[PDB]
């Protein structure tokens, strides 16, 4: 029987009054008929007597004051396990690929506590990406968390596509893709990319697109985490890709004002750090299984000061910062070496060879960033000859960090390149010393290995 | 063309003065649902010519 | 207006009156508590800055009829929260709750003429069929109705008037 | 002429015959306050959110706040005649607009009532103003061109059929000119056009419609208007009415191009509505759900696969993919992209074109900044000839600007740097283009072939413009069959390169600039 | 110019529709109020209470 | 005009016997749960910074002593708490 | 019938019997001591309460005063009876002459003309000012806006425009003083009467001393008179003394009306309130209004919401810069920000368009060089950059001009310059015909001949 009644509808937030002895628990699901369509509500707050404030998992349009609401005595539960592979699902775990019923054996609540302190692991096995700047400057480890920071239009999506192509096909294990707040076009293109390359059988996709109401976006990320946690607790090693962590926080901001909370900072909800931590602390590798995750992070107006990116910085292990200052020059991947960093970049993992190479590159680029200001007004003739040589070799290293990517074939009209870590280290050593002092700057731009930059120089 | 249509405009007004009476009676009978042989057509024609 | 803050008290008073089988007395009591609220000098006192309990005891002093320890305590509760001006709206919601509980509806019928009273028998039967409640009629004659009749029940209206039908057809431009 | 008016008088007589006498039943409320276009209504227990509420006269309100014991609603029209105690009836209806092919060449308001004075509409029924976009499985990848006719945009920043491309910049930088040139160029491409005017002054709309009428573009275009005089509820809905009209073509295998003008003024009208309804302000005093507003508006522009079209048309149309392309316009105050509305719209769209004042004052018009401008769909949107040539242009030009900055006080210039700087200046000069002068595919391809094969290299800079003009005239008179081949096919081959090489050699020898 | 005149034609027609309809119902109100009959009023009631 | 803990069954309790101070000051009931904060009705002897024991061997710190209720912050998982506890 | 129940600043709440509640924008009337006060209805609250703005000083009002309900909005005299007379927001005569011989009164709240009625026109209207009709020329029946901060010359420029246009133009004119200096109104009135041109001008004055309601409604009063003359079929000139004060008077009352603040504390209705006023100032197929408006820019912040909203409503915009004015270049027009719909090769023709774009390009390049020049000095520039600077400085000086109303300030006779002389002069400067003259030769000279004659004596 249905036992509650809608008493307000303001925007996406619905208030329901139940009898005072059967009030729904927090995060319980509720059900109502919005005409023909069934609608689900998630309980956020218990307030007053018998009244609960809820977020609609769907459009509020057509709701009336007075509609009977059924009390489902569980939170939102989603299908998990092998049945999800090759399927596209919405936030509620319903198929949206037309292929038919999921056919699950088990369903899990999307709300659950993080692993306890005793369960964590520190198995920092190095992982190669095949990308120059990432493998040198910000080396991955299996089971770690990676963040691709950047404002709009800097390369987060194609970088994540390149990483998917390289590791995810080679991984030999299941993968979960959470399209949090994603463009619908891009989800379609990714689905057909995975189907045509015939790897879709190993991946399960959860999509909450931009057009959907705030609740769907707010909880789709937790649905994806729940599937990844199901595969982890089996003992498998899984890859988790998140389209954009920022839009989860933004949906929280949308609902927060209507949930009666006073605002804080730059419009953000007061609970920003709590919500971020509660999501992020579930994405970890335990002693039973490992989750490796790549997360794209929107940076509003490239202001890395803004509370959402500034807050997410603390939760990651490797952080790659994509800068529009570099992207304006068209030199993709546009990774900033002076801002990107990783926990794995110390000699006890990387070895002294790799550590020394990376620190040398960082020092050279920092020095050049200082010299460039002198040049801009006083002119390069005013420098020391040592500083002139440093400027030259730094301006070469800057272009050598560029790499043509497979996935960007359409954009660059040229074939993409893959490079090993050993060859990358040798190339940067070669530029730091004299071996290539004589090549022009343009001979390095979007080349590939150092062994073919000489070839572009001969062509230039 | 403006002068042409103005001449036809006054002619059309003369014609429609009759038709609007049919609107009056048909609307009264449809609105009152059943039919009614009302007597005082003086009111009909008074409105019919007066405002037109 | 006080409706939103008056609802909780109206429910509590009706529930209590149901348990103690005193609904009729409570209605006649709330009528007096609302009527004293309307007096000039008392209204000036209610707008003043008296501490709750002093205001409550002065009001209870004027409200002598009130059943001690039940209605007078309701006055004390409303005086803690300064809702005494809402009493005309704490009443009438009590009446609404009573009419719902008694499954009874006042329904209104407006026409160009005094209806034939046989028409009213048919109308009352029809309303007791449309709504599963006993229906009290208090019909009216109105000049604005050119002919026919308007039936109004709660916030539902069934326009059978010639005026409304005309301005419904005149809409068809 | 007016004898046909007697015939339509018979039509009025038959209105009575078609009318229905049955008494309906409806839910009722009373207006309890009126202020600034917002009304509070007591009653209406069965009102739904987003429902049309009908007022005295032929006026309507949209129910937005369904609070306990009162409904808050916004009036879609002049509100000042409403009064407290007026009765109000709740319909069952959501808002719908007329839609169909007859709308083309008409100027209509946000409710779809014609305002051009060209008589009543012809239309193919009504469609809901608020509607959900096609899902992931129902779309198809964007891989067809929509030609802007501008060298800069079509070369550097290609727009595909089904893309959302933001035009952003400060005031008086050419934002509207670009969009109406994009409309004008569709006069013969088969793509239908919709121009939505939010918050503009009516004489500006009359002038833009006049320009559309001087060219051949008006017959292919729907103009939707919500002027600065009209209520904030008639604004803020106009984009959705335009979107419904675009969707009619999108869902029947036809292409539509919709230009939302000043999405920012939609945001401003929505802020007015939200503050008058006492909803809590967010950042910069806008409500929090403004992102949801613009995102659900812009996610309707899509390319749908043939299966969705067949299902929608019930088998009448088979094998055809429909597309709706949106070109929203945003005004920045001082190039400040960090404002709330610009950040939201930049997050939503598939790219942006930055127009900026320094380039415009320098005479670079259209003032497209090659560096911060981008198209996510990419060469997939271009014809093969334009793809092949244009790939180099935009990144070469951006690095040209960097190199010029670094060069500004270097006296010795190495030959590689000198080549880059000379070429960058000549390409920068080449992309300037006059208003209302769109160029076909063959013309743009020919001029880019002149640039990328170095035929410009020796030409002195001010004469580059006359060089371009003379080359177009020469090729139009002497080599038109190749222009037809390129415009129709968009193809590119070794014989195409050879024929273009021969044309450039022959022009540069025989003719004069 | 010629297509302009054929648009102006429709603009002329619609206004006459509007005029005749409004003035006709203005006459009909007078006619119907003057033609009220108690049996017809009772038949309106007998219709609506039969469908209600 | 808005409600401040004016809920039907508490009001009915006071109507029956206004002098509810007869019940012990040591205890109270949860009347709201949201975002880790609970509002408690009762606890007349609560004091600033006092530990309040919750079911499940949990605690909350009393931070707002208001004229009708205590606002307390839960020192652990809170999502299972319910009004009337 | 009504009772006053609250008085908060300029806002008065009145209670009426629920069967008689006044409509929105109805005029109410109350006796305040020894004078009559009009109130205009803004909002209907619940329960027969109605919220109104006082058209006068609200001090001395008690609660409980009886209020009279007038059945109509504020209505003002219109037509030729208003010509040559000074009137108040309420349409009352404010000059010491007798009553206005009205024949008709119009409600000041009206709807804008329909889209069908609007008319296009491209007739260029000449001015005596070099920079305005070079950089931002404007047409008969269009809108012109003068944007500027405090004390940069909006009024002086508008007075020159009056002198030239409204005296070579033959029809009627309306001048609306909105929240500006009373001294300037009296000065304008007299110099109109001394010139015997007053009998062509209707003047409505709502100056700063007035309480907020007057400053709010006086602009609508002026528009109502201008609309009467337009609908009669005339060609009319409308001058608005400061449009910003209308929005500011909205801001002052908006909080008392109970409306949440927006943006920089502005009323949420700012865009609609400005738009409904601005849309009524339009030329029409029956008759044409030409409009010049001063637009104050608070704190010189051109990105403030009020100037930003005003920019979209105008056809020609002239932006006055404090930085130029402090050089003493008058008129202090910024040619890199001033712009017009009419600067289009089809309407102006190619020579004018090319000259304007050349001037714009050179001045932009000079802006690009000034940051180099500030640190390094000019000696580091290239020999072509030095020529760009040498010509840009002369262009900046040649945009200066003596005004007749500036004869009292400068002491030097005013100049009127034909458009042909402007085009010829700037084309000559950019082509280098005058590269041998000093900069001082160009400052405050009417025409290029005067530049060469000044150069002979340096
Ligand atoms: N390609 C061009 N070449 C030359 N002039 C141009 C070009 N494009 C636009 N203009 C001119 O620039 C001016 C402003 O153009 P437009 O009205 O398109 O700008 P906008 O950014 O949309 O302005 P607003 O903020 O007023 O709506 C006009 O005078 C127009 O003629
Ligand atoms: N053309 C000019 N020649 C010389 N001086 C001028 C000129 N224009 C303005 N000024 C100087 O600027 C002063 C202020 O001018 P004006 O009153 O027109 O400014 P405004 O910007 O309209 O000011 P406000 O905002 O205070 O009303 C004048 O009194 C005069 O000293
Ligand atoms: N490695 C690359 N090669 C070529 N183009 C790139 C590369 N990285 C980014 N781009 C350019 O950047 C555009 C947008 O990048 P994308 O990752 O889709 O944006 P976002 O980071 O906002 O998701 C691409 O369409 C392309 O034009
Ligand atoms: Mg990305
Ligand atoms: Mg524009
Ligand atoms: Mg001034």
């Amino acid at each position: 029987m249905a036992t509650g009644k809608i008493v307000q509808v303001i925007g996406a937030v619905v208030d329901v009054e139940f009898p005072q002895d059967a009030v729904p628990r927090v995060y319980d699901a509720l059900e109502v008929q919005n005409g023909n369509e069934r609608l689900v509500l998630e309980v956020q707050q218990q307030l007053g007597g018998g009244i609960v404030r809820t977020i609609a998992m769907g459009s509020s349009d057509g709701l009336r004051r007075g509609l009977d609401v059924k009390d489902l005595e569980h939170p939102i539960e989603v299908p998990v396990g092998k049945a999800t592979l090759g399927r596209i699902m919405n936030v509620l775990g319903e198929p949206v690929d037309m292929k038919g019923e999921i056919g699950e054996e088990e369903r899990w609540a999307i709300h659950r506590a993080a692993p306890s302190y005793e369960e964590l692991s520190n198995s920092q096995e190095l992982l190669e990406t095949g990308i120059k700047v990432i493998d040198l400057m910000a080396p991955f480890a299996k089971g770690g968390k990676v963040g691709l920071f950047g404002g709009a239009g800097v390369g987060k999506t194609v970088n994540m596509m390149e990483l998917i192509r390289n590791i995810a096909i080679e991984h030999s294990g299941y993968s979960v893709f959470a399209g949090v707040g994603e463009r619908t076009r891009e989800g379609n293109d990714f689905y057909h990319e995975m189907t045509d390359s015939n790897v879709i059988d190993k991946v399960s996709l959860v999509y909450g697109q931009m057009n959907e109401p705030p609740g769907n976006r707010l909880r789709v990320a937790l649905t994806g985490l729940t599937m990844a946690e199901k595969f982890r607790d089996e003992g498998r090693d899984v890859l988790l890709f998140v389209d954009n962590i920022y839009r989860y926080t933004l949906a929280g901001t949308e609902v927060s004002a209507l949930l009666g909370r006073m605002p804080s900072a730059v419009g953000y909800q007061p609970t920003l750090a709590e919500e971020m931590g509660v999501l992020q602390e579930r994405i970890t590798s335990t002693k039973t299984g490992s989750i490796t995750s790549v997360q794209a992070v929107y940076v509003p107006a490239d202001d890395l000061t803004d509370p959402s990116p500034a807050t997410t910085f603390a939760h990651l292990d490797a952080t790659v910062v994509l800068s529009r200052q570099i992207a304006s020059l068209g030199i993709y991947p546009a990774v900033d070496p002076l801002d990107s960093t990783s926990r794995q970049l110390d000699p006890l993992v990387v070895g002294q060879e790799h550590y020394d190479t990376a620190r040398g590159v960082q020092s050279i680029l920092q020095r050049y960033q200082e010299l460039k200001d002198i040049i801009a007004i006083l002119g390069m003739d005013e420098l020391s000859e040592e500083d002139k040589l440093v400027v030259a070799r730094a301006r070469k290293i800057q272009r050598f960090l560029s790499q043509p990517f497979f996935v960007a074939e359409v954009f660059t009209g040229s074939p993409g390149k893959y490079v090993s870590l050993k060859d990358t280290i040798r190339g940067f050593k070669g530029i730091m010393e004299g071996e290539y002092d004589h090549l022009p700057e343009q001979a390095f731009y979007m080349v590939g290995s150092i062994e073919e930059a000489v070839e572009k120089a001969k062509k230039l | 063309a403006q002068a042409e249509i103005e001449a036809e405009r006054k002619r059309a007004r003369e014609e429609l003065r009759k038709q609007v009476a049919i609107l009056a009676v048909a609307g009264a009978e449809k609105i009152i649902e059943r039919s009614v042989d009302e007597a005082a057509n003086s009111d009909i024609v008074d409105k019919l010519v007066a405002e037109l | 207006e006080f409706i939103t803050v008056a609802r909780p008290y109206a429910k509590a008073a009706f529930d209590f009156a149901v348990e103690h089988q005193s609904v009729e007395r409570w209605q006649d009591m709330l009528a007096f508590a609302a009527e004293v609220t309307k007096n000039e000098q008392m209204a000036e006192l209610l707008s003043g800055a008296l501490a709750p309990e002093t205001l409550a005891e002065s009001f209870i002093a004027v409200a002598g009829e009130q059943l001690d320890e039940n209605g007078q305590n309701l006055i004390r509760v409303m005086a803690e929260n300064g809702r005494l001006n809402a009493l005309p709206d704490v009443l009438e919601q009590f009446i609404h709750l009573r009419a719902v509980s008694e499954a009874t509806a006042e329904v209104d019928v407006i026409s160009a003429a005094a209806l034939s009273e046989q028409q009213l028998a048919k109308i009352s039967a029809a309303m007791e069929k449309r709504l599963s409640r006993k229906v009290k009629l208090n019909a009216k004659i109105d000049k604005s109705v050119m002919a026919g009749v308007i039936i109004r029940a709660g916030d539902m209206v069934i326009d059978g008037s010639v005026r409304g039908r005309l301005e419904r057809l005149a809409d068809v431009l | 002429m007016q004898l046909n008016s007697t015939e339509i008088s018979e039509l009025i007589k038959q209105r009575i015959a078609q009318f229905n006498v049955v008494s309906e039943a409806h839910n009722e409320g009373t207006i309890v306050s009126v202020s600034d276009g917002v009304i509070r209504i007591h009653g209406l227990a069965d009102a739904m959110q987003g429902e049309m509420i009908s007022l005295p006269g032929n006026r309507y309100a949209i129910a937005l706040n369904l609070e306990r014991d009162s409904v808050g609603a916004v009036v879609m029209g002049p509100y000042a005649d409403l009064a407290e105690g007026m009765k109000v009836k709740a319909t069952g209806r959501i808002l719908e607009v007329p839609v169909g092919r007859g709308l083309l060449g008409r100027v209509v308001n946000t409710l779809g009532a014609p305002i051009d004075g060209k008589g009543p509409l012809d239309h193919d029924g009504f469609s809901a103003v608020e509607a959900i976009a096609p899902g992931v499985i129902e779309r198809q990848s964007v891989d067809q061109p929509v030609q802007t006719g501008y060298k800069a945009v079509d070369s550097m920043i290609p727009i595909g059929r089904g893309q959302r491309e933001l035009i952003i910049g400060d005031r008086q930088t050419g934002k509207t000119a670009l969009a109406i040139d994009a409309i004008i160029n569709q006069r013969d491409s088969g793509i239908k056009a919709i121009y939505v005017a939010i918050g503009q002054k009516a004489s500006t709309i009359s002038n833009v419609v006049r320009k559309l009428e001087e060219h051949g573009a008006l017959a292919n275009t729907i103009v939707v208007v919500a002027t600065a005089s009209e209520s904030a509820a008639l604004q803020y809905l106009a984009p959705y009415a335009g979107a419904a009209m675009g969707e009619y073509f999108r869902d029947r295998g036809e292409d539509a191009l919709i230009i939302y003008d000043d999405l920012s003024k939609q945001a401003v009208a929505y802020r007015q509505i939200s503050l008058l309804l006492r909803r809590p302000p967010g950042r910069e005093a806008f409500p929090g759900d403004v992102f949801y507003l613009h995102s659900r508006l812009l996610e309707r522009a899509a390319r749908v696969n043939a299966e969705y079209v067949e299902a929608f048309t019930k088998g009448e149309v088979k094998g055809k993919t429909g597309s709706l392309t949106a070109l929203p316009i945003i005004e920045t105050q001082a190039g400040d992209v960090s404002a709330f509305v610009p950040t939201n719209v930049i997050s939503i769209t598939d790219g942006q074109i930055f127009l900026e004042t320094n380039l415009f004052n320098a005479g670079i018009r259209p003032a497209v900044n090659p560096g911060i401008s981008v198209s996510r769909v990419g060469g997939a949107a271009q014809t093969k000839i334009m793809k092949k040539l244009s790939g180099g242009i935009r990144t070469a030009l951006a690095q040209y600007r960097e190199l010029a900055a670094f060069s500004q006080f270097a006296s010795d210039l190495d030959d590689a740097t000198r080549k880059q700087l000379d070429h960058g200046q000549k390409v920068t000069e080449l992309l300037k283009q006059k208003q209302y002068a769109p160029m076909s595919v063959a013309q743009q391809s020919l001029v880019l072939f002149a640039a990328e094969r170095g035929y410009l290299a020796d030409v002195e800079l001010s004469k580059i413009g006359s060089f371009e003009a003379a080359l177009l005239a020469y090729v139009d008179r002497d080599h038109a069959p190749l222009m037809q081949e390129i415009n129709q096919t968009g193809g590119y081959n070794d014989e195409i390169e050879g024929k273009l090489k021969g044309i450039l050699d022959s022009f540069k020898a025989t003719q004069s600039w």
